[PDB]
């Protein structure tokens, strides 16, 4: 079948409210 | 019943928990009481202190 | 050993009857693999004793 190249598809990755930050997680 | 104490049958019951998950409905048997707000107090969230 | 089949059953830990009892015994505290098969074969003959 066709294939293709997305770059999206991210989820949370815990369950705290974070706001104008960078964080670097790992999953 | 007539084998030795290590080979007779035990219940066992395992209780699971994940306890820094952020929403919990499970427990909790302390009473709550009025939240005071915009003052110094000493407080206790679903556990978090 | 050799044993009548009704006794293989009797050949583990904490078992009694008349093999395992006043006959070889095995520890309750055993580490171990207790391994037989069927000799007829061999002893089908009537030996007697
Ligand atoms: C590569 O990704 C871009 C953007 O998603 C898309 O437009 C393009 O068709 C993709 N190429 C292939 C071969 O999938």
């Amino acid at each position: 079948q066709s294939y293709t190249n997305f770059t999206r598809g991210v989820y949370y990755p815990d369950k705290v409210f974070r706001s104008s930050v960078l964080h670097l997680t790992q999953d | 019943p007539t084998y030795g104490v290590g080979h007779q049958p035990y219940r066992v019951v395992v209780l699971s928990f994940e306890l820094l998950h952020a929403p919990a409905t499970v427990c909790g048997p302390k009473k709550s009481t009025n939240l005071v707000k915009n003052k110094c107090v000493n407080f206790n969230f679903n556990g978090l202190t | 050993f050799v044993i009548k089949g009704n006794e293989v059953s009797q050949i583990a830990p904490g078992q009694t009857g008349n093999i395992a009892d006043y006959n070889y015994k095995l520890p309750d505290d055993f580490t171990g693999c207790v391994i037989a098969w069927n000799s007829n074969k061999l002893d089908s003959k009537h030996s007697g004793n």
